[PDB]
């Protein structure tokens, strides 16, 4: 994706941000992070990842942007300048969301494989068996050597 | 000391808007009178932020269109609150009241006068309040 | 008895004013009257802490710069919460009404004149009210 | 790093903060206390431990400045010097942001190695094993000398 | 450290705090009193830790000050004397700052060692046996004497 | 100590507590009393038990002080002779500050040995081992003398 694209669909994603809540430079510079970091232009499969820590990053950007300010601290306001009364009563709104799009990455890129690995079993697949059982560094039940090792207990995991 | 009055509001919508300095001037050469063909100079400028809003009542001398012996004559005012600090007259001086420049019920826009201004010097905050009344049609006042 | 309103004020702020006591004297030698040149003696002070405020509405007489058929008059007048005791004149004596320098509306300082002080013997905190007159413009009063 | 784009830097990463919430002098502070005790020009494999620790001073820093003036302990305000009224009603956000930051430390630089070692299993690697095994200072069970010490009980950890 | 650096380092720690809010007289009584204990001429390894406590009497000094004043014990406040009126409604603030600050040493000085030691496991160390072991005075379960005391029972930790 | 360094030492430690709130002569009071009941000239050992027990002692005196006055059992003020009005609403500041101050002595002195002796496990110390055995008065198991005394059954604890 070109430096152009990705202000038009973060803004898009956003619900129609505007340029003052968020300016198109700090999204460049989260853009930039993460294009550095996966060499996208080496690798173009890491599109839908970078695309969607870069929509994530900018969210946490606009929490603290509420934050150093007046308007997280604030829940009133009352202004009377004579006949004109004005009395009412987005930091915490920013927060569920966020919240909300780390469960829904589909929302951002379907081909992201959310959601494929939450359970796993072990012992019933050969691949994962041998892969296993083969790895020179692994120590297993079988190694048991006791008081003073013996040649009766072998000492690599993998068969001869 | 005051804090929030010692900022700019936030909630209501405030306008600024244009005004005038006002002195006088002799002009005849031998006249022997201090009026002589009396003038005004003005120096223009604005007010940083204000609040327009009109008499309240209903009373005869507040209504906007007045029926006299020659015609129905005109008439409006306002109170306002601003944060700009606008002067009276001064006895013994060439200096005059400061006028500001209004919309009126006619459509069209006219000078206000000042005649009143209101101050609280021990509370440090400069917020101040006017009572302005519009000049004659087909004149500039006095 | 009261507790807290016989201590001075911890959050709207107050400020000290200049003030000056007023006497009379006769001058002319000859002449039979109790008038004579009159003369004003004055001893300065201060008060000890003060707040000012303004008149409240918009009667014509309360206006700063009035129209009269000699020119554009000045007044002003204040009202005034203290902790000092400022008297006015008495009666068969040589006293006059106390005076205090003040904020006006044309930039400037000038004297204003106690008119009516407000006294609650019964109560026992000493905390006064009163209202002032600007002195006419050019003169010392009376 | 040079001294001039950590404050660029954090300022993009607190969200624009302004000069008055913190001045340029108090980040160098911290940051100066950081370069010290890692020796970032003789070992710049610290840039990201180093960046990370800075931004959490100076969120400390922040909250501490919140505390030590009237701005903590008051919750409602009102102004009145005529017909001019005001009421209104970031200590308590700054809180949670820490604790927030604290637990997303990507937000800062992803190469920091968060999250890795969270679960850990004894005696199932060769390397961990040989490792606690030939130690000289280790004291396992089959030391157990009882009433006075034997010859037929080892006393060294290693197998000879 | 000299008299005149610990003012200036904390106040810096402390946000920048005044001199009405706590006085340079007393932080040279704190810090005297731990210099005199601690001897920091003779023994330069406890400016940290001489430091670190200098500032948390400080704020225990702090504390105590909202005290012994009116500002513990009143929550309201209403000024009318005309036109003007006030209404607002730092000792508790100050308490769980203490708390926190006991709990992160490391944002006075880095090098107090701070959180090493949680986890204690007795009989995996040599260097721990032995020096329990020849401890005389040690009296461990080898000792049991029971009705008389008899040669068969050794009156020494350590072995022969 | 003399007589004129315990006031000023006091008010010091009590955040500079003014003369009215507490007078001189009262601090001498409690002071006088623990100096006879410590001999302190005679054994200068006792400085910092009796300066701890004087500081204590005067909160517990200034407790009282608000107890015994109005300022204890109001809850709410309202003060209006015109137009000035007054609303405003330190017995429950110093509750907890005594209980504080009772658990962190050193901020008194550092040399009062708090926080010594918690845990205590008995029969493993000779010295402690030794001092119960040799105590005429101890009475222990192998004394149970049963329906009449036997001369098979020792009368004293220590060995012969």
């Amino acid at each position: 994706m070109t430096n152009e694209q990705v202000i038009e669909l973060v803004r898009v994603l956003l619900g129609g941000i505007t340029t003052e809540e968020i300016s198109d430079q700090t999204i460049i510079f989260f853009w930039t992070k993460w294009k550095l970091t996966y060499d996208l232009d080496n690798r173009p499969e890491k599109i839908p990842a970078a695309l969607y820590n870069t929509v994530v990053d900018c969210v946490r950007w606009l929490i603290v942007q509420e934050v150093s300010s007046g308007n997280s601290s604030i829940r009133e306001r009352f202004e009377k300048i004579g006949d004109e009364t004005i009395s009412v009563k987005s930091w915490e709104s920013w927060k569920d969301f966020l919240d909300w799009l780390e469960l829904n990455p589909d929302y951002i890129d379907p081909s992201l494989a959310f959601n494929s690995s939450l359970v796993i079993i072990g012992g019933v697949r050969k691949d994962e068996f041998f892969r296993v059982k083969n790895n020179p560094n692994s120590y297993n039940g079988f190694m048991e050597q006791g008081v003073y090792p013996t040649p009766a207990i072998p000492k690599q995991s993998a068969w001869p | 000391a005051y804090s929030l009055l010692s900022s700019r509001n936030r909630l209501i919508p405030r306008v600024e808007v244009q005004c005038r300095k006002r002195e006088w001037v002799k002009t005849d050469p031998d006249s022997p009178f201090l009026n002589g063909g009396r003038e005004v100079l003005y120096t223009p400028f604005t007010a940083v932020e204000c609040t327009v809003q009109p008499m309240r009542g209903k009373a005869i001398r507040d209504q906007n269109n007045q029926l006299m012996i020659g015609g129905e004559e005109d008439y409006d005012s306002y109170t306002v609150y601003s944060e700009t600090l606008l002067f009276r007259a001064r006895e013994g001086t060439e200096h005059l009241s400061d006028q500001m420049l209004l919309p009126d019920s006619g459509g069209g826009q006219t000078w206000f006068t000042v005649m009143k201004a209101d101050m609280y010097p021990s509370s440090g905050v400069p917020r101040y309040r006017y009572y302005l009344i519009a000049v004659p049609v087909g004149t500039e006042g006095g």
